[PDB]
RNA sequence: GCAGGCGCGCAAAUUACCCAAUCCUAAUUCAGGGAGGUAGUGACAAUAAAUAACGAUACAGGGCCCAUUCGGGUCUUGUAAUUGGAAUGAGUACAAUGUAAAUACCUUAACGAGGAACAAUUGGAGGGCAAGUCUGGUGCCAG
């Protein structure tokens, strides 16, 4: 499906910082 | 005072063994103490507490009556022959103990598989 | 190497662990033979589990039709006898009303023979004739009046034949398979096609005929003289409603 | 196409700055608003945080979670345009922060 | 000298409204609101009570003339 | 369990309120459980009515069904026909449960006291201690209900509070 | 960390990257580790690993697992949900069970740290 | 006891749902359909395009009442002899009659839809 | 393959026990079997129950509830933690059964309730209050 994926791919979104 | 009864007493000379379903009625006791009830069962049968063996108990809901399965037979020597080791450990007539649970003896025999040689070692 | 899609006439529950006993190679097919494990554990309950079934087989104790055969998964199936010296017993194990395997309790002089439908007959080697029946008893030297789909009375002590049985109109037959499984009687008519779908047709008290393929059925005997004492008082399974009607009558 | 932002029900957004700090009237719809950077599009929209008393948890670039709003009526001070409420800040639910069960880590 | 955690830090149910012992037991509130709904329709209709309890010393609550509570047929 | 079609009617809400109130229930799920088995029992009872009289399917399974319902007791033996199973309703089903039945039998003085002393394992049906309200006592075992042998309302030892207070009065 | 001083506890919370956190399941939580948890929460959360020692509760293993599930629930509501904690048994001859110790060392071998802005 | 009216019978025929077996399959109980003779007046006055509805109203299962009111306004006769008694279940399909009925408190009413009757305000429908 | 993990800086069964059962394999009753079985975790579904029950007394009646329009009906209403003994299981635990051993269930000594504090949550709907704040303007208002 797209339903169980298009909400769980926002775990890959963050604030861009450096390490 | 309890009362132990037996039922469906079927003989079995294929193991020389008389098997049945035992039901105890204890009106106020908690449970019937497997050793104590098996020695009373040997008393109401011919003999040999060590050669009677009762094993399948459960106390029914609300208390009062417990039901299990019971084996009596003669001849304690073939009681050593025809009964499993855990029950012969449960009664005090046999004992078997090992140490290495699964992984320790598993790695032990894997190490022996690795070794393949007997007791020689040099420097 | 596994199981649990067992033939459901083995009285096998579903919560007895996963696997069922796989029948090893032997006389019979797997679909119509029960092993000694499913016999001695959960058919007459003389044992409890496979460890003590192995005990009462390797006690030199069981004798399937004349010999010990220490093997748990031994497919002793249809028309065999299983004698046990202790418990006095001989079990000819046959079919029944519903389809499963009915035990008997057979005395010695009926327990010193079985019988067998011939599966094929040829000439083996060195001129010698050649008979094989349903359990793999490839037996030399018959009487020469051999037909196929035919019953021979195996002596079962020494493996020869003691009596011969032909097949025609007016002599008994017993079905092993189909929807009509475990049923006797032979009196309508003897119809035969070519290419199968033929049966020695079956009587009833109300002239009810059951026609199947001829590989399943085979002769027991004749009128008044069957060669096996029959299960549950000659079970023809009239009806449950007729059973309750006879209950209301008598 | 199945949602106000792509197809997702929620989207992580980076808070730019608090809209309406200098509104004098407390609990006003200008006051309870905040600029937020959609990441999966990458563009700036404006969004609500309910209870301007618990506005002060979320401050600046704290990866908040952005859900729908759903006007179930016609409130007086309610401006149109916004349909995004804030449901979490930096992982933890700011509703739970408002009823002070959990804690905001940084 | 061993410290602990007290009740609010243990349970973490901080900052709730005032809840109710009535709502704690999901049967009791249906017992204790059926009791009200009994006593509510003592006012709506005049439900039967058990008949003549004592000796008949009047209906104890009044009788009015210009009022008939009987449904008419169109 | 089974959920209704339109559950949020005020008529159904007053229904559940009245049934739960005067029979001492704990939520609407008890009503829905026995209403579901009532619905399946008369949906299996009506198609036997729609098929022909003296069809042996109808005859045997109708006599089976009413033999079950007489023994549970929701169908009195004066009405031994299948359309009375259609005429049956759900208050007859929750009349036969053990909580309401012991309150009708006396010894409980209120329906919720009946439920709570059932749950305190005080009541045995003949031989067996039963600690559930929704039991559906059959018509034979109606007159077997009294207090358990191992209960202070029966003939056992006095309970915890009784012997504790007797010890403190011995002090 | 010397456990009697916020004077140390604050700056250790500032510098640390992993903190393994030593509850005793015989006693439940304590306000010392609650204080340290809030200090780490506000100064920026390092990666936290719970470990619960002193599992000599009783023969009542039902109490043992009930206290363990209460501890893991109070831990999950207070550091991130489903965080990892390890149940250590009693000390055996100077040190802990090497099974749980080797598993713990495995997790800190694959920890994969993260940046914080301070 | 199910009161019937004209548009209910017409809609039931044009949806081909039987009356008594339709009510039994909708409600899972014995239903006694009851036609007021004032509504049979309207079902006669509809004319010869509804003779099927007429000879299906004439049915010995459908036992019929007797009215006492001048004229043949079946909707007012239905709402009157319902709110006198509150023992009947109204079968209808009129929107305004449905609104009158679901305004008065707590009688059940049913209406044909799709290919079976549906029942509105009755608790023990399952 | 099993266990555990990793590949994002944002995440979820244990690197547990055992051949005791069901079977399988083998020189073969035995040995082996991460096949398989047990335990732990598991708001993934399903089934059943508790989170209290019974009284007694004192008072308040300007009292309650149902009414879209001044209508109707009722101590058989509410509060007083005023107050009393009974009953119990969550939990605890001698034990015993259970099982390969153990845990779980059932059974059970002695304990274990009053705010039964042994302290049910999630929502939703509404008010009211200041020597208080802010904004508008035909005083004293409105927002
Ligand atoms: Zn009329």
């Amino acid at each position: 499906t797209m339903q169980r994926s298009s909400d769980v791919n926002e775990r890959k979104l963050h604030v861009p910082m450096v390490d | 005072a309890v009362t132990i009864r037996t039922r469906k007493v079927i003989s079995n000379p294929l193991l020389a063994r008389k098997q049945f379903v035992v039901d105890v009625l204890h009106p106020n006791r908690a449970n019937v103490s497997k050793d104590e009830l098996r020695e009373k069962l040997a008393e109401v049968y011919k003999a040999e507490k060590d050669a009677v063996s009762v094993f399948g108990f459960r106390t029914q809901f609300g208390g009062g009556k417990s039901v299990g399965f019971g084996l009596v037979y003669n001849s304690v020597a073939e009681a050593k022959k025809f009964e499993p080791t855990y029950r012969l450990v449960r009664y005090g007539l046999a004992e078997k103990v090992e140490k290495a649970s699964r992984q320790q003896r598993k790695q032990k025999k894997n190490r022996d598989k690795k070794i393949f040689g007997t007791g020689k070692r040099l420097a | 190497l596994k199981r649990l899609a067992a033939p459901h006439h083995w009285l096998l529950d579903k919560l007895s662990g996963c696997y069922a006993p796989r029948p090893s190679a032997g006389p019979h097919k797997l679909r119509e033979s029960l092993p000694l494990i499913v016999f001695l554990r959960n058919r007459l309950k003389y044992a409890l589990n496979g460890r003590e079934v192995k005990a009462i087989l390797m006690q030199r104790h069981v004798k399937v039709d004349g010999k010990v055969r220490t093997d748990t998964t031994y497919p002793a199936g249809f028309m065999d006898v299983i004698t046990l010296d202790a418990t006095n017993e001989n079990f000819r194990l046959v079919y029944d009303v519903k389809g499963r395997f009915a035990v008997h309790r057979i005395t010695d002089e009926e327990a010193s023979y079985k019988l067998g439908k011939v599966k094929k007959v040829q000439l083996g080697k060195k001129g010698v004739p050649y008979v094989v029946t349903h359990d793999g008893r490839t037996i030399r030297y018959p009487d020469p009046n051999i037909k196929v789909n035919d019953t021979v009375k195996i002596d079962l002590a020494s493996g020869k034949i003691t009596d011969f049985i032909k097949f025609d109109a007016g002599k008994l037959v017993y079905v092993t398979g189909g929807r009509n499984l475990g049923r006797i009687g032979t009196i309508v008519h003897k119809e035969r096609h070519d290419g199968g779908f033929d049966l020695v047709h079956i009587k009833d008290s109300l002239d009810n005929t059951f026609v199947t393929r001829l590989n399943n059925v085979f002769v027991i005997g004749e009128q008044g003289k069957p060669y096996i004492s029959l299960p549950k008082g000659k079970g023809i399974k009239l009806s449950i409603a007729e059973e309750r009607d006879r209950r209301r009558a008598q | 196409k199945s949602s106000p932002f792509g197809g997702s029900s929620h989207a992580k957004g980076i808070v730019l700055e608090k809209l309406g700090i200098e509104s004098k009237q407390p609990n006003s719809a200008i006051r309870k608003c905040v600029r937020v950077q959609l990441i999966k599009n990458g563009k700036k929209v404006t969004a609500f945080v309910p209870n301007d008393g618990c506005l002060n948890f979320v401050d600046e670039n704290d990866e908040v979670l952005l859900a729908g709003f759903g006007r179930k009526g016609k409130a007086k001070g309610d401006i149109p345009g916004v349909r995004f409420k804030v449901v979490k800040v930096s992982g933890v639910s700011l509703l739970a922060l408002w009823k002070e069960k959990k804690e905001k880590p940084r | 000298g061993k410290r602990a955690i007290n009740y609010q830090i243990l349970k973490n149910k901080g900052l709730t409204p005032k809840r109710n012992k009535d709502n704690r037991n999901s049967r009791v509130k249906k017992r204790k609101k059926y009791q009200k709904a009994q006593k509510k329709l003592k006012s709506v209709r005049a439900v039967y009570s058990g008949g003549q309890s004592g000796v008949y010393e009047g209906e104890k609550t009044g009788i009015k003339k210009g009022l008939t509570r009987s449904v008419k047929f169109k | 369990y089974s959920t209704p079609k339109r559950p949020y009617e005020s008529s159904r809400l007053d229904a559940e309120l009245k049934l739960a109130g005067e029979f001492g229930l704990k939520n609407k799920k008890e009503i829905y459980r026995i209403s579901f088995q009532l619905s399946k029992i008369r949906r299996a009872a009506r198609d036997l009515l729609t098929r022909d009289e003296k069809d042996p399917k109808r005859l045997f399974e109708g006599n089976a069904l009413i033999r079950r319902l007489v023994r549970v007791g929701v169908l009195s033996e004066d009405k031994k026909k299948l359309d009375y199973v259609l005429a049956l309703k759900v208050e007859d089903f929750l009349e036969r449960r053990l909580q309401t039945q012991v309150y009708k039998l006396g010894l409980a003085k209120s329906v919720h006291h009946a439920r709570v002393l059932i749950t305190q394992r005080h009541i045995a049906v003949g031989k067996q201690i039963v600690n559930i309200p929704s039991f559906m006592v059959r018509l034979d075992s109606e007159k077997h209900i009294d207090f358990a042998p191992t209960s202070p309302f029966g003939g056992a030892r006095p309970g915890r509070v009784a012997r504790r207070n007797a010890a403190r009065k011995a002090e | 960390c010397p456990a009697d001083d916020l004077n140390a506890m604050i700056d250790i919370a500032k510098i640390a990257d992993l903190v393994l956190l030593l509850i005793d399941g015989n006693f439940g939580f304590e306000m010392e580790t609650m204080e340290f948890l809030n200090i780490a929460q506000h100064h920026g959360m390092p990666r936290v690993l719970g470990v619960a020692t002193h599992l000599d509760l009783f023969k009542s293993q039902s109490t043992l697992r009930a206290s363990k599930k209460r501890l893991k629930h109070r831990f999950w509501t207070e550091v991130y949900q489903g965080a990892k904690l390890f149940y250590l048994s009693g000390v055996i001859n100077g040190r802990y069970p090497d099974r749980e110790i080797l598993n713990l060392s495995r997790f800190i071998s694959v920890m994969k740290f993260r940046p914080l802005k301070w | 006891q199910v009161l019937i009216d004209t548009n209910f019978i017409n809609f039931s025929i044009q949806k081909k749902v039987d009356i008594v077996r339709g009510m039994m399959d909708c409600l899972l109980a014995k239903c006694n359909p009851l036609i007021t003779d004032c509504v049979m007046a309207e079902l006669e006055k509809l004319g010869p395009k509804y003779r099927i509805a007429l000879k299906l109203a004439r049915d010995p299962r459908i036992k019929r009442l007797s009215c006492s009111h001048k004229g043949t306004y079946a909707d007012d006769c239905l709402v009157h002899r319902v709110l006198q008694h509150k023992c009947y279940i109204v079968a209808t399909n009129d929107a305004g009659l449905k609104q009158r009925i679901r305004k008065i408190p707590g009688i059940p009413l049913m209406s044909v839809g799709g290919h079976a009757y549906v029942i509105e305000k009755l608790p023990d429908v399952f």
